[PDB]
Formats: C-alpha cells, sequence, structure tokens
C-alpha cells in the first residue's frame, strides 16, 4: 500500500543484494527501478524445489531466478552489477540524476561542458545506403554533457535504447532506436 | 603565368597539401575519390571532384582509364599524382602524355632508367659516386677468400652466389675467420639447395640511412637540399625522421650533395626526387638507391630550407627554371617529424586497427608545430588504405628545442576512436640514445628486443601520476556535490577535510591522503608531499596541471563509478582503481570469480542469410575488422572480430542461412 501510494510522488529504488522469495519479490515490481548483483541476487516466488515437485521440469537456482535471467531475458531487472561494492558505487551515481520528489524540477548541476559547441562527428554517422546499420550510441554519447550516458537494461530489448544523461547540467531522459 | 586547373590523383593529406598550395597560387584543384572517400577532407577542400570507383583502390585510384575520363571531363591541364598510386606507372604517364596533359613528376625515361638495379649501379659508376667493388668471380680455394679481400678492403662478407636467408652467409673482418667462413660455407652449402659457390663483397657496420633531396630543372640545372636522417623505422617503413642529421659536417654535406646532383644530371632528372645513402660508423658514405617521386619525408626539410616543394614542382612542370641557387640553401634551425598511424604498437610494432574517430584535436596552439593531416572528426580508417592519421612536424632553433616542442605536441594531440602509436613516438624521442644520436637503422630492434611495453615510470613519476589521479578523482567527487539550491529541500555539503584513498596501480596498492585548499590539492603519496595546482576544468579533453612546479598535460579517457580511471600520462595509458578507504577495506571480502574470454568465437547476433565472408582460414584479422555480413529485413548487419590473429575455421559460408547464436567463424 505504501509503495503504490508513493508512486509518482517520490522515486523508489530497489537494489537486490541476495535471494528474495515469497511475497517480498513483489516490492521491486512496484518501485521504479530494480537492480541486482550478478551471481548473488535472485528473484522468484517459489524455489526450484516447488518447480520439481509440481511439474516434471529440471531447474537450478540461477536458471530459475538469477540476475542474468532477469537482466537479459525476462525484462524484470534494470541492471546487474558485478559485486556489492561496485553496485553501491554505481547506485550513488544513479541517485544523483533524479529529483527528490515529483514536485521538484529535474536537478541542475555544475557543468563545464560548453553548451554551444559543435559535434562534427555526427555529419557522417548515418550512411547514405539504406541497408547499412550504424550504432545509435555514438550519437547519444557525442551530444550529452562530457560524454557520460547511463544505460538501462543494456542486455534486454537491444533494439531500443533508453537511459539518463545531462545536457547543460540538467538531467534528461533519452530514448532512441538501435538500427543494428 | 601558371596553370588554370590541376587534377590531383591521390587521397588524404598529400592531396590536401596540393590543394592548399594551388589555392595559394590561385589555381583550381580537382580531386578524385572513391565512394567511401566522398566525405574525406581533400574532397571538400578541392574546388571540383569526380567519383572514380568503389572502395578498393585497384578500381578507384589505380583505374587509369576512369581517371583519364575525369581529367578530360573537367578540362584539367596538368595532373599531380603525389606519391604511391600512379607516380611510377609508365602506362598512365604514357597515355596521359598522349592526350597532351602535363604530368607533374618524373617523365617515363627517369622511371625506366632506375627501373632495375643494373642501370642504377651503372649510373652510380658513371656519375662517379661510390658503389664499392666486389669479386667478379667465384671463390673456390681456401686462400682466395682472404687474398681477394686483401686487395679490395677489410670488412668482408661471404654469401652464396645465388640465394638468401642465411644461405651460408657469415660476416668476417680479419683473415682467420674469413678463411674459416668460406670453407664452412663451401663444404656445407651443397647440402641445402645444391650450390656451394661463394662470392665475397664488402659491408658496413651499424648503418645509418641518410637521404639527400634533389630538385631538377628542365633547363639542365639541379640543386641539392639539406639531408634527412631516417633511421627510426619498423617493418621497413619510416616513422621518425630528422632533417639536419648529426652525422654530417659542412664538408660532408657538400661532398654528398654534389654526388646526388651528379646522379640527377646524368639521366636528366628534371623532377624532384631523393637519393639514398648509407653511412658506416667511420663516416664512409655509400650509394644505395635513387628515388623518383615526392617522398613522404618532404615536409621536414621544408622547415629548415624555407621552400615549398609543391609550388616549385608546379612551376618547373609549367616550364620555369629553378628560382634559387645553391648558395641560398642553408639550415635555418632544426626540424623533426613523426608519423602517426592507426596501429597498435604492442602487437609486433604496429598492427593496424579499424575504427571511427570520435575525438580529434591537433596541437596547433603550440609554438613551432605544424600538423599535416588528411582527416577530420567523423572520419573512418579502414583496411583498404595505409592507416595514416597525420604527420606531426616540429621545428626549433636547436636540437633540444625541437625535441622538447615535439614532446609537448604529442601530449596535447588528441586521437580517440582508434588505437594509435603516440606512446611509441613519445618514448623514442626522449630516449638517451636518440637525444645523443646513437641511432642505427636497427635502433628499435635492440631497444625493444621483446616488443614494445610502454613508458616505464620512475619513483618521482609514479608519485606525480598517483597525485594527479587522486586529485582528479576528488575533483569529480567535489563537483558532484554542487547543486543549485532547492528552496524546499536544503542541501548540506559534507564537511570532508581529508580524502583517504587506496590507489591500486599495476600490482601495487598505494596509500594516498588528499585535502583541498581551493585550486590546489595537497596530496601525500606514501609519505611524499605533492601539490597539484590546476583550474580543474573537467570537460576538456586536455587537462593541464602543475605538480610541485612541474608542468604536465594529462588526458582522462574514461571513468567508472567503481573507481576505475584510464589516464594517459606521458603518452602511455595507465589503469588506476581508486577506492575510498572504506570501500577498499570491505572489497577484500568479495569472491575473485574469473570468467572465460571467448573473443575467438564469433557467433551470429541476428538471424538471416549470410551474404559475404571476408575471410578464409589463415587470413589475418584486426580488431574491429569486418568478418561476416548477414542480411535480414534487407539490411546488412556487419559482424566484426574482437581479437587480432588469423582465422582458424570459417563455419558458415555466403548463401547459408543462420539463426541467432550460430557459429560463423572461429579465430586462433
Ligand atoms: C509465497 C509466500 C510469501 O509471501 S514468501 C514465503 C516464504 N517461503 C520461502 O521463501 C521459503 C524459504 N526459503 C526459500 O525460499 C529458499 O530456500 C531460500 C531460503 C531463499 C534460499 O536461500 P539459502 O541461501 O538456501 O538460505 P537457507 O535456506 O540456508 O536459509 C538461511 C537461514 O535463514 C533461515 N530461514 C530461511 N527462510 C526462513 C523463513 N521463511 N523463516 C524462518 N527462517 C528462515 C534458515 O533456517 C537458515 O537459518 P540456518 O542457517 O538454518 O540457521
Amino acid at each position: 500500500l505504501r509503495n503504490v501510494t508513493a508512486s509518482g510522488v517520490i522515486p523508489q529504488i530497489s537494489l537486490i543484494m541476495g535471494p528474495c522469495a515469497g511475497g517480498a519479490v513483489y516490492s521491486p515490481a512496484l518501485t521504479d527501478f530494480t537492480f541486482m548483483v550478478k551471481d548473488t541476487s535472485y528473484l522468484f516466488i517459489t524455489g526450484p524445489d516447488v518447480v520439481k515437485s509440481v511439474t516434471n521440469e529440471d531447474v537450478t537456482q540461477e536458471e530459475l531466478g538469477g540476475a542474468k535471467t532477469h537482466t537479459t531475458m525476462s525484462g524484470v531487472a534494470h541492471r546487474a552489477f558485478e559485486n556489492d561494492v561496485d553496485a553501491l558505487c554505481n547506485l550513488r551515481d544513479f541517485f544523483n540524476y533524479l529529483p527528490l520528489s515529483s514536485q521538484d524540477p529535474a536537478p541542475v548541476r555544475e557543468c563545464h561542458d560548453p553548451s554551444d559547441r559543435l559535434v562534427p562527428e555526427l555529419d557522417t554517422i548515418v550512411p547514405l545506403e539504406s541497408t547499412k546499420a550504424y550504432n545509435m550510441v555514438d550519437i547519444i554519447h557525442s551530444v550529452v554533457d562530457e560524454r557520460e550516458f547511463f544505460e538501462i537494461m543494456p542486455n534486454y530489448a537491444k533494439n531500443i535504447i533508453v537511459g539518463f544523461a545531462r545536457m547543460n547540467g540538467r538531467t534528461v531522459g533519452i530514448v532512441g532506436n538501435q538500427p543494428k | 603565368k601558371t596553370f588554370d586547373k590541376i587534377l590531383v590523383a591521390n587521397r588524404g593529406e598529400i592531396a590536401c597539401r596540393v590543394i592548399r598550395t594551388c589555392k595559394k597560387m590561385g589555381i583550381k584543384t580537382v580531386a578524385i575519390h572513391s565512394d567511401v572517400d566522398a566525405s574525406s577532407v581533400h574532397v571538400k577542400m578541392a574546388d571540383e571532384a569526380v567519383c572514380v570507383g568503389p572502395a578498393p583502390t585497384s578500381k578507384s585510384y589505380l583505374n587509369m582509364d576512369a581517371i583519364m575520363e575525369a581529367i578530360k571531363k573537367t578540362r584539367a591541364q596538368a595532373v599531380h599524382p603525389g606519391y604511391g598510386f600512379l607516380s611510377e606507372n609508365k602506362e598512365f604517364a604514357r597515355c596521359l602524355a598522349a592526350e597532351d596533359v602535363v604530368f607533374i613528376g618524373p617523365d617515363t625515361h627517369a622511371i625506366q632508367a632506375m627501373g632495375d638495379k643494373i642501370e642504377s649501379k651503372l649510373l652510380a659508376k658513371k656519375a662517379e659516386v661510390n658503389t664499392i667493388p666486389g669479386f667478379d668471380g667465384v671463390v673456390k680455394d681456401a686462400e682466395e677468400a682472404v687474398r681477394i679481400a686483401r686487395e679490395i678492403g677489410y670488412p668482408v662478407m661471404i654469401k652464396a652466389s645465388a640465394g638468401g636467408g642465411g644461405k651460408g652467409m657469415r660476416i668476417a673482418w680479419d683473415d682467420e675467420e674469413t678463411r674459416d667462413g668460406f670453407r664452412l660455407s663451401s663444404q656445407e652449402a651443397a647440402s641445402s639447395f645444391g650450390d656451394d659457390r661463394l662470392l665475397i663483397e664488402k659491408f658496413i657496420d651499424n648503418p645509418r640511412h641518410i637521404e639527400i633531396q634533389v630538385l631538377g630543372d628542365k633547363h639542365g640545372n639541379a640543386l641539392w637540399l639539406n639531408e634527412r636522417e631516417c633511421s627510426i623505422q619498423r617493418r621497413n617503413q619510416k616513422v621518425v625522421e630528422e632533417a639536419p642529421s648529426i652525422f654530417l659536417d659542412a664538408e660532408t654535406r657538400r661532398a654528398m650533395g654534389e654526388q646526388a646532383v651528379a646522379l640527377a644530371r646524368a639521366v636528366k632528372y628534371s623532377s624532384a626526387g631523393t637519393v639514398e645513402f648509407l653511412v658506416d660508423s667511420k663516416k664512409n658514405f655509400y650509394f644505395l638507391e635513387m628515388n623518383t617521386r615526392l617522398q613522404v619525408e618532404h615536409p621536414v626539410t621544408e622547415c629548415i630550407t624555407g621552400l615549398d616543394l609543391v609550388q616549385e614542382m608546379i612551376r618547373v612542370a609549367k616550364g620555369y627554371p629553378l628560382r634559387h641557387k645553391q648558395a641560398d640553401i642553408r639550415i635555418n634551425g632544426w626540424a623533426v617529424e613523426c608519423r602517426v598511424y592507426a596501429e597498435d604498437p604492442y602487437k609486433s610494432f604496429g598492427l593496424p586497427s579499424i575504427g571511427r574517430l570520435s575525438q580529434y584535436q591537433e596541437p596547433l596552439h603550440l609554438p613551432g608545430v605544424r600538423v599535416d593531416s588528411g582527416i577530420q572528426p567523423g572520419s573512418d580508417i579502414s583496411i583498404y588504405y595505409d592507416p595514416m592519421i597525420s604527420k606531426l612536424i616540429t621545428y626549433g632553433s636547436d636540437r633540444t628545442e625541437a625535441l622538447k616542442r615535439m614532446a609537448d605536441a604529442l601530449d596535447n594531440y588528441v586521437i580517440r576512436g582508434v588505437t594509435h602509436n603516440i606512446a611509441l613516438l613519445r618514448e623514442v624521442i626522449i630516449n638517451s640514445r636518440f637525444v645523443k644520436g646513437d641511432i642505427s637503422t636497427k635502433f628499435l630492434s635492440d631497444v625493444y628486443p621483446d616488443g614494445f611495453k610502454g613508458h616505464m615510470l620512475t619513483k618521482s613519476e609514479k608519485n606525480q601520476l598517483l597525485a594527479i589521479a587522486s586529485s582528479l578523482f576528488v575533483a569529480f567527487q567535489l563537483r558532484a556535490q554542487h547543486f543549485q539550491e532547492n528552496s524546499r529541500m536544503p542541501v548540506i555539503k559534507p564537511d570532508i577535510a581529508n580524502w583517504e584513498l587506496s590507489v591500486k596501480l599495476h600490482d601495487k596498492v598505494h596509500t594516498v591522503v588528499a585535502s583541498n585548499n581551493g585550486s590546489v590539492f595537497s596530496v601525500e603519496v606514501d609519505g611524499s608531499k605533492l601539490n597539484v595546482t590546476s583550474t580543474w576544468n573537467l570537460a576538456s579533453p586536455l587537462l593541464s596541471v602543475s605538480v610541485d612546479g612541474t608542468q604536465r598535460t594529462v588526458q582522462c579517457l574514461s571513468r567508472e563509478a567503481g573507481g576505475n580511471m584510464s589516464i594517459q600520462f606521458l603518452g602511455t595509458v595507465y589503469k588506476v582503481n581508486i577506492l575510498t578507504r572504506l570501500a577498499a577495506e570491505l572489497n577484500k571480502f568479495m569472491l575473485e570469480k574469473v570468467t572465460e574470454d571467448t573473443s575467438s568465437v564469433l557467433r551470429s547476433p541476428m538471424p538471416g542469410v549470410v551474404v559475404a565472408v571476408s575471410v578464409k582460414p589463415g587470413d589475418a584479422v584486426a580488431e574491429g575488422q569486418e568478418i561476416c555480413v548477414i542480411e535480414a529485413m534487407k539490411m546488412q548487419n556487419s559482424m566484426t572480430a574482437g581479437k587480432t590473429g588469423t582465422v582458424k575455421s570459417v563455419h558458415c559460408q555466403a548463401g547459408d542461412t543462420v539463426g541467432e547464436g550460430d557459429l560463423l567463424v572461429e579465430l586462433e
């Protein structure tokens, strides 16, 4: 009830740092972003013991609800990090993008990247031949402040790119296609 | 006065050089390009351009028939091919002259005259240069090997009458090992390729490669310019050259310059070209070869002679005499040139890389620096062409000023998107043997007997690198806290007086404590006190810092939240992982799991039909090299290699249909 009430009012971030079973597995479904730790965190309602007892299927703890499954195939986890220390370091960086509440404007931070510079690298990215793919990320990185881009679900639904970046100090969200 | 319109039959910086000179002269310049070179710099700089053909050069820059069509289509009067492609192609010059188009370069007589080694040696004998005699006969006896050497000279080489690759070769100096070398080769060589006839000739020790340039005149005149020292090379290609050698005094320069002219005036070489000499440790100069074409080492002599070679070649081709006399040619200072390639210097000294350029900034704000480049940001470098990026030329009043300015230009020279060879150039020019001049044509092979490893840091340099990396780390941490104030939710900046860091380099972990005093960070690195002062503009590709009075330029190439930073320091990229004290103390509890690097296994990223495979087993593969092209929903998904090597097996062929995850090619 609180997680639903807070939706659209305050950001809700849930980082999974270990196994999660039963009803607990639904709170990340109500928050805004879910992150995991590779080979350490799990998300599933019932364990492999129930799957084997109910149906004639063979599965282990990583296959059923491991971080790799949820960041690559089911689309449940927004990103997995290698270990606990790196996971929290990236979480601090992610935090700095978001406002404290929905009543606040997108945060604006000190920026040294001139807002009026040109990016000549863009003129030749897009081929004239219609059947030749190009990497959309090259455009995104060249436009955003200081070439910093935070990519969400890098391994899931690769044909569309979404993520956070700053332009002239202000946090923006970026959505685009990946022709590759 | 001069030509109204000149066509250039080349691409890249050499085409740019001609376009700039023509514009200075008021001459319209026509460019040619392939379909992939349509956006290259020389195409945009030229006044008119004609597309000739597709990406491979054999159909675009060596297609003389398509070029002839472009020459007449634009009503060009003269053609300047630069170097490389059709500069020595006689059939091109013949069919070009047949149409009364002025060719800028050698005529076909000079090209054929030096066509082979026999005519070149005969010219050196007639022009009277050197070409040291050998033995015009077969050595048969045990005493002939030494008796003949006694009549001609001292350093004597024994080699097979025909063959190579060590086919009984030995180097001898005195008579005892000359006799021994012959009889060994004459009795064992018969067991290799069935031939035991030995010849003797004369050799030199630690050679230096020295060029002298000559400007020919159609009226019979010819002048010689200052020499070039071209000893730093890999895979028989030069990378660094110096103009005002060091191995010559005033008399030697005149003596050798006159001989280079004697060659040019005896074949009537009314063009610009180069004569190559080898000099031994005793300052004995021997003829090596005569070249007919503007060299790639012509932008370093110009900085000390004050000439413009392209301007002069165009007037000579029009029919004007040389504008100078020999008494006016002198050394006005010193100039050194470095060639920058898109190559990995670690992989057997220069393995080509493939890629696109995302950041590019030439050091043109520094004194005494001239950058001659054919690329612009958003340029691609590919397997079809020699991976040249630029030629960096630095000049000064003395040898130390030109070298110091070169070192500065290399650290302020931004190339990102490809792998480059700046680390190699930055270390060679500062090598104690290079500064003193003890350089031979095999210099790099003795300095780097196990390959290129990168710049090696000493104690003080490690302290400066640690202090810079630690201060830059904190500078980002402080910038992260400066928000516009939100009147609803006050933000309180943490009062962090000291930053306690654990800074891991290669295999060592250093203890660093930093504090901020405004623009300067006071950093203690394992007990050593350093003060790093800067403006700390964190967006610029070039960050200028002063560490205890020492001026450094560094580049931060990448940053991660986990503390990983990639910092280029003195040309070499160092990997440093900066954790806070707390993160480093707890990180020891993490399991050191290691995964497999399966970069040799190239699988299809997308279902569809295979339309091209660029390889067969044994083919060389560069990083980023296209291997396979798949075709689905009428597109051309290109699959590239992530590993340098050769192909071991090609599993899917063109015409085959593959799914997601199927194996296409397997590398060694
Ligand atoms: C669907 C209903 C809901 O809303 S959630 C329903 C709750 N049911 C469960 O999740 C079953 C509990 N176990 C599991 O799901 C999995 O086996 C888990 C525990 C997640 C796998 O983790 P694993 O690393 O194997 O841990 P473990 O089984 O050794 O347990 C570690 C220690 O914690 C304890 N523990 C665990 N779950 C409970 C629980 N529900 N109630 C009380 N204690 C629990 C274990 O006894 C164990 O303690 P000890 O090591 O035996 O001293």
